[PDB]
């Protein structure tokens, strides 16, 4: 089924306007990058072989057009990272006394306890993740082992999950302290009640609302913060998104690897037994055979990591452009920054990846009101200037379009244009 | 009768360690949940037959007191033909291979009535002509005696293993591989074999056959698991995915 | 001959072994070569007789050596390595045949003899052994006793022996008994004689077949084992199991039937010395990328060489940073020739794992230029006045004008597929 | 180096070019890299085994060159697409999304035309001279309550103004910058203050 009948009361002087709201917090994970790889093309193909690379450079230089693909990706993956996270030219701290008007950051915020200056919610991604072979993350020594040990080495990012995680928490502190201005310019300080208050203006709800609501809405946030913490303890689906990118990494490494032993045609595919078989002439045919065979699963590799890292890098790219347009602002774009009327985003680092906490303004309950186009007060139209008519039966009122707050219809809500015999459905009021 | 091997005669195809890895292998493995004929002597009527021998054959038998003494391994079994004699009796585990004009009724006579001792040996006439002898394994044997044979490029591979038991009328539920024995390089195709018994009877015998099994080692050596990825689909997905 | 600002990737370094090791087991008695290829009379072609060896010391040299033999072919080795190769076994199969005949018993030929008594695998591996033997098996009175099938039912697989006498029928027509219509007996004799040329006289032939990788090695060369040695670069060699590596005693719980062993990647990681029953880990010596950094052929011709995942206890033709004295440590490997300082600055020349490379004075005092690493800053640390109650609007502005540039198209190229490939041909 | 981006464009299909053309020079296992000088030594049958080697070498690099051309041209779409929504948003109209047409306040931008791409001159608003003031979320005249049509309330120290939130020119708080809502005993950190 792709979902449940719905069949909208559609009438021609009939509309819904909620009467209420819930502040709804929606995650959103994108991978950034992905683990560098640099393999040595003549270890892998001719371990300690010089023979066998002798043979090899007859081919050019294949080796040379791989290694300098394999480094591309690496810095392209680099890149990402600091395209994604390095958006704030300040560290902003947030201050020591949390006076946010009732909001309760805490989980987000860093915990300065902890040896890694992560949030809960950041703490609880890196838990969730796990890997497959190994990250050398905690290593202090060599690289993984097998994998390791064929030509075939991990680089580490150039940004450490340290890092990273400062770079976040200078953009929350940035966010929660000067709203969207410290992405325009120097941060100018708020109270987080009035920046509130300044987003439900930019979702087309009276501030008021906010200031009246203010003990309710600090509550849905922070009821909505601790499910998501609860959903991030609880499941493990998540993260598939990263778990997916790392998984297809570790299995296209474990094939390449694996491929070493096809024998490709030849008597094996152990290059010492080979040689410590056959004379020079005869080995040559079968050390040929192997090199074409790993030189073959070499170019599918880089080739297939080539097409993953112009994923990830579009991926990147979005993700960048979210954390500018949601954590930095806050976006007109339907369904870009959350579903709902976008109020504001909060950054997590995640590995190998960004995770966002979009903050979305959700109507919640509506009613059944009789509406019109305009009124006739003294064979004027009068039109609502921000805002709909709206009737309960037998009284006309003036509401704001996303929440029902009735009020007198005077020459202050409404604008005057031409007379009552053009506009279709206008109803007779008086306009006070 | 008929019984149930649920993840029995499983051995270490190869020589070499592994740990921690799940490995896929393609040998001569009894499938998993086949029948292995059950055997049984009556007292009068004694049941013991020739059996035949294709592409490998595993043995388990109950053994108390030792009285399951060995097999006989060959083609013919009447000193036409070369065949073979892996027995212990009383002397450590003596292999003959030579021809035999074996007994209308091969076995150690013992008297049940104590003469628990071998009276008649009709086990053979003479050794006649003879190729290769081995004897060495200067060893001793509710418990269950698993065996694995299988006769391959010149090779008859053995694999045995040694665990206490509680059931009696069925096999046991649980997994133990067998490890490797002896390797004896005869150069011969056999094609009959027959057990060796002293006045009962309780021991399976299954068929080796050629399918692919993914086999897990764990931390510590030692396969503790097995699949039979031809057994059904789940199975298939489970070798498919290395799982 | 000018290089630009940043950090390169340049040949890889590796530790190379130190010396050689071979372990071989001592056993002493010699292989029963001399015995096989002195057998006093040599089986039929149909019945060749097969000969299992194993468990000596197999001495090749002696039989390479030896000029009696005319035809010396091998297959799956070269006879100058098979003195320094161990095998499972060895099996030898003697008989005697045509001379012209000879050159159809190598692996995957045609013709009567390879089709119908003595057939080769394709991949067969070992040495085939030929020589004339007319004055000591033709006889002046004609010898006849060495039989040959000519007709069979099927091809026989390789290294199988037929010595079925029953009578061969050329036709559908049935053939009972012992003979019938164009029923023909399948063995007929050799026509050897001392008179006959070249190609008929009777040649004895004895073909050594050997597998490897299968078994532990029983049959090995005459190679003297040397002392063993670890925790060092060195070429081991365990029953021919030849490779480069560093030796050190392992926990493995190998079984008393286990000799080998492999990780994940199906490689040998761990073997057992055949001298002593003991497990040895196997590990392939250091090795990675070598990436040099420097400040640009504009800057300065002072450089850092980075060893990426390579500890700065373990350190190409040049060598002069090994002395080092300004030897650092990171996370992306050692470090040499960079003066770590404990600032922190943007980062210039990227190391890794936060680690960034730059050229500054900063002493080695003023005026003397150095590389210098240190841990990237992040940006200046800013704490907001934050408070309920306090905003802060702006009183001016600036209008701002910066610059964005965007790819929008490359140079469009044509490459012929078959000029490139076969120019003009 | 302000257009590195479009000269590591020019450099990269330059030296893939550079590499397609010296894999001719290779042997690929032949006896020769020469076409002609193969054709020239053995006769048809020995020839076209060495002619082979060659024609399988030429046609991988062909191949990796392809593919490597591919990618590349997919990712220089993927730029000139992102160039085309930046002249569509920010040239021909004013972007409020943030970050994309420059940084700050997006005003206008210009395009200029470069070798083989475009150069956008984002003109943005940056505020320039913050100063600190104390404020309000609303104003309590008459037991009602007064917001902000469009600004905030400030205060110098003594006295509360209105003032639009992206500059500071503080105006009298009349019933003309406000509008009332509601009463004094809900709206946190409400402030006395007279509205003329
Ligand atoms: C593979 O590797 C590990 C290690 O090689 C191995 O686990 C080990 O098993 C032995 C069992 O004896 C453990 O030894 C124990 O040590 C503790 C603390 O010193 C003792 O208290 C134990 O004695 C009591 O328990 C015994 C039963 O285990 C009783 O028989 C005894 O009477 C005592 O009541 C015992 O000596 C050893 O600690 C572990 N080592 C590790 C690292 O776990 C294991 O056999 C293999 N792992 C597999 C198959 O998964
Ligand atoms: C649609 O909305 C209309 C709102 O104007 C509803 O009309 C209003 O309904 C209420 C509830 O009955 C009524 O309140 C009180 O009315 C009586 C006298 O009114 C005095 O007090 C009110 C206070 O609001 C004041 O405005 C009046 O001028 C008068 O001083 C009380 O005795 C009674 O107990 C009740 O509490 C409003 O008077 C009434 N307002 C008007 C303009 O009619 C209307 O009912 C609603 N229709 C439907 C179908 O829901
Ligand atoms: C708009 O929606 C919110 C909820 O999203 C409404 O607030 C909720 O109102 C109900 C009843 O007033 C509250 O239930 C009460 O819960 C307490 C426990 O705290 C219990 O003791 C009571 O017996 C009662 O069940 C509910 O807690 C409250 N939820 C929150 C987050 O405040 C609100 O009333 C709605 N506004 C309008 C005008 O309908
Ligand atoms: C912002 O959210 C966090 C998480 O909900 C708040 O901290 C949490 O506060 C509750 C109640 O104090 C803790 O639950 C219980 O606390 C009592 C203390 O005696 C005890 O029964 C248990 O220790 C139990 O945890 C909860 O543990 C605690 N969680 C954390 C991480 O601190 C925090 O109070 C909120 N911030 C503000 C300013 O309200
Ligand atoms: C590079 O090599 C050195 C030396 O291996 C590392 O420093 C540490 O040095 C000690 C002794 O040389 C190594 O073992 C030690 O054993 C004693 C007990 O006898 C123990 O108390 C020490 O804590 C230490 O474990 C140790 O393996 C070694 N540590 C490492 C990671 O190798 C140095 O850390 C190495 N650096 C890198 C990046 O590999
Ligand atoms: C109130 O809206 C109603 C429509 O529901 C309009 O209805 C009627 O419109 C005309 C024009 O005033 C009036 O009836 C007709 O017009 C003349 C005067 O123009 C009237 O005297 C005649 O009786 C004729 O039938 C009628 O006043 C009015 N109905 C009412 C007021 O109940 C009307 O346009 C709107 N009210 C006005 C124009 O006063
Ligand atoms: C708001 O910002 C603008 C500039 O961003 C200020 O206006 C004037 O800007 C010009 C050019 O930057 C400067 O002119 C000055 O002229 C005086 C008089 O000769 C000279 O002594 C100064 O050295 C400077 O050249 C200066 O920034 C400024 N003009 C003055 C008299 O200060 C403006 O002052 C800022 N504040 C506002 C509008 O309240
Ligand atoms: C905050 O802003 C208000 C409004 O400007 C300041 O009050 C105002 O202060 C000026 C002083 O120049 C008064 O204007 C002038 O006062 C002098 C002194 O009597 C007089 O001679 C002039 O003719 C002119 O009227 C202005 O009347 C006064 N406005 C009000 C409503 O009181 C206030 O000083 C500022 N507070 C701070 C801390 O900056
Ligand atoms: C904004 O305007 C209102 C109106 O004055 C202020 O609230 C009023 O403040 C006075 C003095 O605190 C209150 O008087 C008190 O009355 C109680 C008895 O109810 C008495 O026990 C106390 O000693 C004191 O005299 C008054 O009740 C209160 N409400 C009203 C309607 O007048 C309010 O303080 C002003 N906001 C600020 C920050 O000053
Ligand atoms: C809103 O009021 C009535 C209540 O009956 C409406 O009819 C319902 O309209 C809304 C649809 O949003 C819901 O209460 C129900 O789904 C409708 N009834 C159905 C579907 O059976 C009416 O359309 C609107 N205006 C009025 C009554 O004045
Ligand atoms: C909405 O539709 C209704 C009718 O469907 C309109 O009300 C009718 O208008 C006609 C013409 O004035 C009258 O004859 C009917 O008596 C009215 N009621 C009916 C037909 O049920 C109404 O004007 C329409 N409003 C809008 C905005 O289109
Ligand atoms: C046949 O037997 C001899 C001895 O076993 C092998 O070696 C010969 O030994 C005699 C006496 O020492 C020498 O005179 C010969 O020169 C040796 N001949 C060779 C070839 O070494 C001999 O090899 C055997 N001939 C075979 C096996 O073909
Ligand atoms: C805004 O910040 C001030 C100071 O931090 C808070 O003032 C407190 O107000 C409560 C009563 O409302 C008192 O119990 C405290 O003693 C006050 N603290 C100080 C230092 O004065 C104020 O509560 C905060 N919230 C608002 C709306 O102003
Ligand atoms: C800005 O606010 C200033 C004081 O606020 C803060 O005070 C301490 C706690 C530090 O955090 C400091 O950096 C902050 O500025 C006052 O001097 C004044 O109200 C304001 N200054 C201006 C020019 O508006
Ligand atoms: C044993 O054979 C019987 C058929 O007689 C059938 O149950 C099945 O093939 C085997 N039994 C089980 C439980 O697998
Ligand atoms: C296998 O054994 C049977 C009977 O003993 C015999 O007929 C046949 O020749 C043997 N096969 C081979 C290859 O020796
Ligand atoms: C068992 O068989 C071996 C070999 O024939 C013999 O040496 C030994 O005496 C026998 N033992 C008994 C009790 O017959
Ligand atoms: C096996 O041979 C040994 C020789 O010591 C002997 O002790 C033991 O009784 C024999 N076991 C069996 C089952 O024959
Ligand atoms: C085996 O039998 C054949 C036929 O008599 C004979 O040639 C051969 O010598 C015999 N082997 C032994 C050891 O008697
Ligand atoms: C071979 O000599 C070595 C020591 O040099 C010893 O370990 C080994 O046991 C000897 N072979 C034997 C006793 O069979
Ligand atoms: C590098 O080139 C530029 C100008 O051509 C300039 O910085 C300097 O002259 C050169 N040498 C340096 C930076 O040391
Ligand atoms: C940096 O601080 C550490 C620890 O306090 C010290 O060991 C080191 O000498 C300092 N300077 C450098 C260049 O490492």
């Amino acid at each position: 089924s792709l979902g449940a009948e719905n069949s909208v009361a559609y009438s021609n002087n009939s509309i819904a306007i909620p009467t209420n709201f819930t502040i709804s917090v929606t995650t959103e994970i994108l991978p950034v990058s992905m683990t560098k790889t640099s393999v040595d093309c003549t270890m892998y193909i001719c371990g300690d072989s010089t023979e066998c690379s002798n043979l090899l450079l007859q081919y050019g230089s294949f080796c040379t057009q791989l290694n300098r693909a394999l480094t591309g990706i690496a810095v392209e993956q680099d890149k990402n990272t600091q395209e994604v996270f390095a958006q704030v030219k300040q560290i902003y701290k947030t201050p020591p006394i949390k006076d946010f008007g009732g909001f309760n950051f805490s989980q987000i915020l860093p915990d300065p306890s902890k040896p890694s200056k992560r949030s809960f919610i950041e703490d609880l991604l890196f838990n969730k993740v796990t890997l497959a072979d190994a990250g050398f993350d905690i290593a202090a020594r060599d690289l993984i082992c097998a994998q390791k040990f064929n030509g075939l080495t991990v680089l580490p990012p150039l940004l450490t999950d340290e890092m990273i995680a400062q770079y976040t928490s200078a953009l929350l502190a940035g966010t929660i302290t000067s709203g969207w201005t410290f992405g325009a310019g120097a941060a100018l300080q708020i109270p987080f009640a009035m920046q509130m208050a300044y987003r439900f203006n930019g979702i087309g709800v009276t501030q008021n609302v906010l200031y009246e609501n203010q003990k309710l809405i600090a509550n849905q946030f922070n009821s909505a913060i601790g499910k998501i913490q609860d959903s991030l303890s609880s499941t493990a689906s998540a993260l598939g998104k990263l778990q997916d990118v790392v998984n297809q990494n570790a299995q296209a490494l474990n094939t390449l690897v694996k491929q070493l032993s096809s024998n490709f045609g030849a008597i094996s595919s152990v290059l010492n037994d080979i040689l410590s078989r056959l004379d020079p002439p005869e080995a040559e045919v079968q050390i040929d055979r192997l090199i074409t065979g790993r030189l073959q699963s070499l170019q599918t590799y880089v080739t297939q990591q080539l097409i993953r890292a112009a994923e990830i890098r579009a991926s990147a790219n979005l993700a960048a452009t979210k954390m500018s347009e949601c954590v930095l602002g806050q976006s007109k774009r339907v369904d870009f920054c959350g579903k709902g009327y976008h109020l504001m985003s909060f950054p997590q680092s995640a590995p190998h990846g960004v995770v966002f906490l979009h903050v979305t303004y959700v109507p919640a309950q509506e009613k059944n009101f009789t509406t019109a186009p305009a009124i006739c007060h003294d064979g004027k139209a009068h039109f609502p200037r921000e805002g709909v008519f709206v009737s309960n039966g037998t009284h006309w009122f003036v509401t704001q379009r996303n929440f029902y707050e009735p009020q007198i219809i005077t020459t202050d809500n409404t604008f005057v244009s031409g007379n009552c015999d053009v506009v279709i459905g206008i109803v007779n009021n008086t306009v006070y | 009768a008929y019984t149930n091997s649920f993840t029995r005669g499983v051995y270490y195809p190869d020589k070499v360690f592994r740990s921690s890895v799940l490995h896929s292998t393609q040998d001569l493995f009894l499938p998993f949940f086949s029948n292995v004929t059950w055997f049984h002597a009556i007292h009068k009527r004694f049941d013991n037959p020739v059996l035949p021998f294709n592409d490998g054959v595993y043995f388990a038998s109950t053994e108390k007191s030792n009285i399951i003494r060995g097999w006989i391994f060959g083609t013919t079994l009447d000193s036409k033909t070369q065949s073979l004699l892996i027995v212990n009796n009383a002397t450590n585990v003596v292999i003959k291979v030579c021809e035999f004009q074996f007994c209308n009724d091969p076995f150690l006579g013992v008297y049940y009535h104590k003469s628990w001792m071998e009276s008649e040996f009709r086990v053979y006439s003479s050794a006649n002509n003879c190729t290769f002898e081995y004897v060495s394994q200067p060893f001793l044997m509710k418990n269950l005696r698993e065996f694995v044979f299988k006769n391959i490029d010149g090779y008859f591979k053995i694999y045995s293993k040694h665990t206490p038991i509680n059931l009696v009328r069925d096999l046991p539920q649980g997994f133990s591989a067998l490890e490797p024995l002896v390797d004896l390089p005869i150069g011969i195709n056999i094609t009959r074999f027959q057990t060796l018994l002293a006045l009962a009877a309780a021991y399976y015998v299954g068929y080796l056959q050629p399918r692919t099994f993914l086999l897990k080692y764990n931390e510590n050596g030692t396969i503790t698991d097995a699949v039979d990825c031809a057994l059904d689909p789940l199975s298939e997905t489970k070798c498919t995915l290395k799982s | 001959f000018t290089v630009e600002k940043g950090i390169y990737q340049t040949s890889n370094f590796r530790v190379q072994p130190t010396e050689s090791i071979v372990r071989f087991p001592n056993i002493t008695n010699l292989c029963p070569f001399g015995e096989v290829f002195n057998a006093t009379r040599f089986a039929s072609v149909y019945a060749w007789n097969r000969k299992r060896i194993s468990n000596c010391v197999a001495d090749y040299s002696v039989l390479y050596n030896s000029a009696s033999f005319s035809t010396f072919k091998c297959y799956g080795v070269s006879p100058t390595k098979l003195n320094d190769l161990c095998f499972t076994n060895v099996y030898a199969d003697s008989f005697v045949i045509r001379g012209d005949e000879v050159r159809q018993i190598a692996p995957g030929q045609t013709g009567k003899i390879a089709d119908y008594n003595y057939k080769l695998p394709d991949d067969f591996t070992g040495c085939v052994i030929a020589w004339n033997s007319n004055n000591l098996d033709s006889k002046v009175g004609g010898n006849y006793n060495y039989l040959y099938r000519l007709f069979r039912k099927s091809n026989l697989k390789p290294f199988e022996r037929d010595i079925s006498t029953e009578i061969y029928q050329a036709g559908s027509t049935p053939c009972n008994g012992v003979e019938g219509f164009n029923c023909y007996f399948p063995l007929q004799s050799y026509g050897f004689q001392p008179t006959n040329g070249v190609g008929y006289q009777p040649y004895r032939v004895v073909v050594l077949s050997f597998e490897l990788l299968h078994a532990p090695a029983t049959v090995c060369g005459p190679k003297k084992s040397t002392n063993l040695v670890k925790n060092k670069c060195v070429n081991f060699n365990f029953n021919g199991l030849t490779g480069t590596g560093v030796l050190t005693e392992s926990n493995k719980k190998f079984l008393p039937f286990q000799q080998f062993g492999r990780d994940i990647a199906d490689t040998t990681d761990a073997v057992r010395d055949p001298q002593t029953l003991e497990i040895l880990d196997i590990t392939p010596c250091s090795f990675g990328g070598v990436s040099v950094i420097t400040p640009g052929t504009n800057t300065s011709n002072q450089v850092a060489v980075l060893y990426q995942g390579v500890n700065c206890t373990e350190v190409p033709t040049w060598r002069v940073y090994s002395t080092g004295s300004n030897v650092f440590q990171t996370r992306a490997g050692c470090l040499i020739g960079a003066e770590h300082v404990n600032n922190s600055y943007e980062c210039d020349i990227p190391i890794g794992a936060g680690i960034c490379a730059s050229y500054q004075t900063q002493t080695n005092s003023v005026a003397s230029q150095s590389i210098i690493a240190y841990t990237m800053s992040l940006g200046a640390e800013n704490s907001v006045a934050y408070s309920n109650n306090s905003i802060a609007i702006p009183t001016n502005f600036t209008i701002s004008v910066t610059t964005e540039i965007l790819p929008v198209s490359m140079t469009k190229t044509s490459v012929d597929c078959t000029m490139y490939i076969c120019g003009d041909s």
